[PDB]
RNA sequence: AGCAGAGUGGCGCAGCGGAAGCGUGCUGGGCCCAUAACCCAGAGGUCGAUGGAUCGAAACCAUCCUCUGCUACCA
RNA sequence: CUUUAAAUCCUUUAACGAGGAUCCAUUGGAGGGCAAGUCUGGUGCCAGCAGCCGCGGUAAUUCCAGCUCCAAUAGCGUAUA
């Protein structure tokens, strides 16, 4: 089970709804280091991250999550955390205030294979509220 | 209908018709005697085409 | 004319990409991509276009191959979407015959 | 926190004093048994905005707005 | 009774031992090759048949069942050398 977690952990994108704090901004691009509250779901390291309000633009993948200078891997609902975001190589890096602003609600860019892995193998680790977030993002991401 | 991949549907939805209580057919030597009589004894001189043994016109 | 519905093993699907050799893949309304097949009554009589609502049969021993039964036109697809047999978030994209 | 490039028909673009255009796309008709090619017509323009230099602005200037590329400056 | 090391098996022989002689003969096939229904119901290119040609599209001489018929017969069908 631990080995299968170790191969298939790169595909499984955890659901999340996570909300920008105004003026808690510490970096703008490469990396993006920025203090954000987690409104719903849970954040895991390596998550592909995106902005729905600007035609599903991608900002990159996260690298390190810090809760008051402590490297904490899992950021759960109700916790105000600092997230370090690295842009995806090969694409244009994104700036703050031009491609996305503080009023945007940033969500995790889930995929259909991630949904399949969460439904088939990660049935234990997801809540009913997390499954509702999965369905809500699936209607947002227009995935049938 | 149901589905296109329903297995054994025509065997399962056909009507069941029971068997009929028929006389015991004699088997062995006297069956050949009946065959010989019906073929080469009761023959009638006909014309044109001879109908088959199962010609149910 | 009539409005045929689903059954205990028959569902609905929408065509994603048109495929050669008399087959296609269609997006079922359960989150599973299924490779459908064109019915032998549909091989030349009527055509199937991209992003159309169709009735699909299933196998009870596997879910990798499927088979298309019939095709819905625009007005009856809108009427069945209004009834509720189809999800509201499913984009029918106004499939129709042009002129 | 700030700089550079661009803003003209749905899309890309020429473009400067005596001048709303080009390729593609859309609609109607013809040609053909039908489609493409071809032929005949039409629709779609605040030339990003304001103000000035001017007899004469889409153009010369100043400012603002929007998009795309850049200084690396944080848990 | 006989056989045989002793039995069993066969032969002989008492007594019982059949009428719808229920003491009940199966295996394949019926379009052609290849002997034998353009019979009756059900499905409608679905289910299936088919060594090869081919048969099924809501009147199937080929599918699934009933009756009749055909080939060999205590035997018949299938796969491989």
């Amino acid at each position: 089970k631990k080995q299968k977690q170790e191969e298939f952990k790169h595909i499984a994108v955890f659901p999340c709804k996570m909300k920008i704090l105004p003026q808690y901004i510490f970096n703008s691009r490469d990396p993006i280091v920025m203090g954000v509250t987690v409104e719903a779901g849970q954040v895991k390291q390596g998550t592909p991250m995106c902005v729905p309000s600007k035609n599903f633009v991608d900002i990159g993948i996260v690298t390190s999550i810090e809760v008051n200078h402590k490297q904490v891997d899992v950021a759960k609902k109700g916790q105000e955390v600092c997230v370090k975001i690295e842009p995806i190589p090969g694409e244009s890096p994104k700036m703050f205030g031009r491609h996305f602003e503080a009023t945007d609600i940033l969500v995790s860019k889930i995929s259909r294979q991630s949904i399949d892995a969460l439904k088939d193998w990660f049935r234990d680790e997801m809540q009913k509220s997390d499954w509702q977030l999965i369905v809500e993002l699936k209607k947002v991401f227009e995935i049938i | 209908h149901g589905s296109l991949a329903r297995v054994g549907k025509v065997r399962g939805q056909t009507l069941k018709v029971a068997k009929q209580e028929k006389k015991k057919k004699r088997t062995g030597r006297a069956k050949r005697r009946m065959q010989y009589n019906r073929r080469f004894v009761n023959v009638v001189p006909t014309f044109g085409k001879k109908k088959g043994p199962n010609a149910n016109s | 004319r009539e409005l045929v519905f689903k059954e205990d093993g028959q569902e609905y699907a929408q065509v994603i990409k048109m495929l050669g050799n008399g087959r296609l893949e269609a997006m079922c309304f359960d989150g599973v991509k299924r490779l459908c097949h064109i019915r032998g009554k549909l091989r030349k009589k009527v055509w199937i276009n991209t992003s159309d609502i169709i009735l699909v049969g299933l196998r009870d021993y596997q879910d990798n191959k499927a088979d298309v039964i019939l095709k819905y036109n625009a007005d009856e697809a809108r009427s069945l979407k209004a009834y509720g047999e189809l999800p509201e978030h499913a984009k029918i994209n106004e499939t129709d015959t042009f002129g």
